RNA sequence: UGCCUGGCGGCCGUAGCGCGGUGGUCCCACCUGACCCCAUGCCGAACUCAGAAGUGAAACGCCGUAGCGCCGAUGGUAGUGUGGGGUCUCCCCAUGCGAGAGUAGGGAACUGCCAGGCA
RNA sequence: CCUCCUAAAGAGUAACGGAGGAGCACGAAGGUUGGCUAAUCCUGGUCGGACAUCAGGAGGUUAGUGCAAUGGCAUAAGCCAGCUUGACUGCGAGCGUGACGGCGCGAGCAGGUGCGAAAGCAGGUCAUAGUGAUCCGGUGGUUCUGAAUGGAAGGGCCAUC
RNA sequence: ACUUACCAACCCGAUGCAAACUGCGAAUACCGGAGAAUGUUAUCACGGGAGACACACGGCGGGUGCUAACGUCCGUC
């Protein structure tokens, strides 16, 4: 019933895989929720986008008794 | 605290060969008893939410949290957080001495008596019951009523079985069934 | 006539008929009757089959349908141009791969099976077989 | 539970000071006796521990535990803790208020010269 | 629309003002906040909202 | 060094649940008392104080048990990149990678620092 | 303008394709500190039934989140109380996303505060919609300009309608 | 206080289906790093001048249409 409408895609997903070598303040991944949380040197912003605190390479980890998803930064 | 220094004399000893228990800490023992008022009305009229506060605190001798609803649904109209009943849990002194003014002239005093029910368990040995025409207080005046109130009179007992919440109002002596 | 009673969304894509069934064995009778081409079984076509069979298995026995459309199909009417979105639901469609299990029947004798069955193989668009149910 | 609405209410404040990677002093309260640990930022080792349970410290003290027994042992930690040299410990209340031995055990603490 | 738009002024002596809305029709009573005023470089009483 | 117990971790169900048995010198748990420090959106239940009369019950720790959760091959199947072909709505052939589910089976965790008790 | 799918396991990706929703609300529904754990069901029972409120047990987030939908949320972002105003000002490395105009995230520093004992946290709200570029003026502040000079008018700057 | 040739929720076992279901899970594609070979820098930045913004069909992955169209709208070649 009169239907027809769609919004501006938003430009989601991972910006920043795993082994690349990140500057501090730089977006990792862009999400909505915490599809993935926040760990070692790396922030958890307002709208949970998840940075780059420190100088380093993105490291994916499962950790936690939920087995929930983090992001670290190791130093390079 | 009559009872309390009635429960470590006799009752403690009569279970502890009744049931045969290794250890003495195996006895059944009273928590709690939670005074409650439900008095439902006051969507309507709030004048007799505070006449329930201090019925309930005439019964018990301390101040009632009103209670707020627990989930808003619209076929039984009720808001989300409102105001309907009112509460006092008695642990301690408070609690052994209500349990005597119980069971001595409130429950013999009532009209048409013939005895508690003896069924009357939750399944794991926690014992609730009500008493009517509340007169049979010796608090409450027959001039200050506005209507007939409730109360749920709950024994919280940390036994594991109701065959052991049966056996510890034996020693309370529970007028019978 | 078989359809959903209720669904979450009305329309539903077109889809495609790709792969392999997995309804293989017959695990509720001892009779069954396994689709051999590959095809759309509509409401239909699956209510006038059951009508086919049961004329001449008369009341004894029980038949079981293994299969469920959940899928609908919709139509543009004539005299109407192309576009104004999507048109109404008519009918609703299964989709049937190589393989899969259709009709069943158990209580009966195997000689009346092989009647039953290919007189709903005239009604059904694809090519069908007759199976038996073997164990493990 | 008793013993898992404990643990839920400190995990809050046990995973944020391993976001920070400081030391933290736990306490464990118990109606017998009362510990206290110092713990390195790894969590799996510690630095400095001295409890009520020791001989040490209950030949001084009336009772085990009591608002004078966390005082002491609560300098006893602290005494320990200049001798190694941690110098800004975190402290980590553990699930308790900060009200009774708590409180008790981390002024005295806080006298002996800690910078928490 | 409905919701009015005020302007929290300062008690200095400073004329400087921050904008921020309130709902008119159902809270009349006049906001008390305390903000950052720029020139004094302190913390002061903000008043007026209408 | 062994045994037992506490604390914080690594790890995140081969670490869980249920059932059966067991532990109190120490430990922990309940328990005792509470005018008070304080606490309750009522309530010494929790919170918290002061004590040790009592006890291994609830809970917790350990051992045992395959009812359940979970882990999980080998082979096979579905799918697919590239190329080729057919009865071209679909499928096959050459080569590369390999599921899901299910089966055999595994499994009643393991490990680090430190403290206490016993020998 | 927002949400999901179409979208073919990165992003992007159309149609008069499929389903909705927004032109706000909020001084607490914000910040911080301290606490708290539902949905459903069994049994028990002065008024009391289908529900008024409870007790224990089963169950362990299917509940809730000012609203559309998705992705989140137990350390709770859910709920309650105390004290409050960081819904701070001047800045901002670095980054996302755009043809462009622009939009969005962001630690940290300087100044002065709130809460907590403290480590710390706070530049709005669980996130993603709640919006109108410019010209033209209105208001407040700032000697910046002042068509001979000294003012003033007007304009600009900043705040705002 | 019980029951009958009655209707029947939840739960349990067996069995399917779903672009807007996922307790599971590829092929390749994509992102980053290292390495050899090969390719007239094929790449990026910047400057001068454009044209083009009506695309077609075929294979494949689809939406729509009747798994009609030398039909339409995308992705890819
Ligand atoms: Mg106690
Ligand atoms: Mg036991
Ligand atoms: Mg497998």
């Amino acid at each position: 019933t009169r239907n027809g409408r769609d919004s501006e895609a938003k430009r989601l997903g991972v910006k920043r895989f795993g082994g690349e070598s990140v500057l501090a303040g730089s977006i990792i991944v862009r999400q909505r929720g915490t599809k993935f949380h926040a760990g070692a040197n790396v922030g958890c912003g307002r709208d949970h986008t998840l940075f780059a605190k420190a100088d380093g390479k993105v490291k994916f980890e499962v950790k936690g008794p939920k087995n929930r998803k983090f992001i670290s930064i190791e130093a390079e | 605290a009559k009872l309390h220094d009635y429960y470590k004399d006799e009752v403690v000893k009569k279970l502890m060969t009744e049931f045969n228990y290794n250890s003495v800490m195996q006895v059944p023992r009273v928590e709690k008893i939670t005074l409650n008022m439900g008095v439902g009305e006051a969507i309507a009229d709030k004048k007799l939410l505070d006449n329930a506060a201090a019925d309930l605190a005439a019964i018990s001798g301390q101040k009632p949290l009103i209670t707020k609803a627990r989930k808003s649904v619209a076929g039984f109209k009720i808001r989300q957080g409102y105001p309907i009943g009112c509460k006092v849990t008695l642990r301690g002194e408070r609690m052994w001495e209500f349990f005597e003014r119980l069971i001595t002239i409130a429950v013999p005093r009532i009209r048409d008596f013939r005895g508690l029910s003896a069924k009357s368990f939750d399944g794991r040995g926690n014992y609730s019951m009500g008493v009517r025409e509340q007169i049979i207080f010796p608090e409450i005046d027959y001039d200050k009523v506005d209507r007939v109130r409730g109360l749920d009179i709950t024994i919280t007992t940390t036994a594991k079985s109701d065959e052991e919440g049966r056996a510890l109002l034996a020693a309370f002596d529970f007028p019978f069934r | 006539m078989l359809q959903p009673k209720r669904t979450k969304f009305r329309k539903m894509h077109k889809g495609r008929n790709r792969g392999l069934a997995q309804g293989t064995d017959v695990s509720f009778g001892s009779f069954g009757l396994k689709a051999v081409g590959r095809g759309r079984l509509t409401a239909r076509q699956i209510e006038a089959a059951r009508r086919a069979m049961t004329r001449a298995v008369k009341r004894q026995g029980k038949i079981w349908i293994r299969v469920f459309p959940d899928k609908p199909i919709t139509e543009k009417p004539l005299a109407v141009r192309m576009g104004k979105g999507k048109g109404n639901v008519e009918y609703w469609v299964a989709l049937i791969q190589p393989g899969k299990v259709l009709y069943e029947m158990d209580g009966v004798p195997e000689e009346l099976a092989r009647e039953a069955f290919k007189l709903a193989a005239a009604k059904l668009p694809i090519k069908t077989t007759f199976v038996t149910k073997t164990v493990m | 539970d008793k013993k898992s609405a404990r643990i839920r209410r400190a995990t809050r404040a046990r995973r944020k000071l391993q976001e920070l990677g400081a030391t933290r002093l736990v306490v464990h309260r118990t109606p017998r006796h009362i510990y206290a640990q110092v713990i390195a930022p790894n969590g799996s080792e510690v630095l400095v521990a001295a409890s009520t349970v020791e001989k040490a410290i209950a030949e001084q003290l009336k009772y085990t535990g009591n608002k004078d027994a966390a005082a002491a042992v609560g300098k006893a930690v602290a005494e320990r803790a200049l001798e190694k040299g941690i110098k800004d410990v975190s402290f980590d209340r553990s699930g308790f208020q900060y009200h009774g031995r708590v409180q008790a055990l981390a002024d005295a603490a806080r006298e002996a010269g800690l910078q928490f | 629309g409905i919701r009015e738009k005020i302007k929290l002024v300062s008690s200095a002596g400073t004329g400087h003002f921050y904008t921020t809305t309130k709902n008119k029709r159902t809270k009349p009573e006049k906001l008390e906040l305390k903000k950052f005023d720029p020139v004094v470089r302190q913390h002061v009483i903000y008043k007026e909202a209408k």
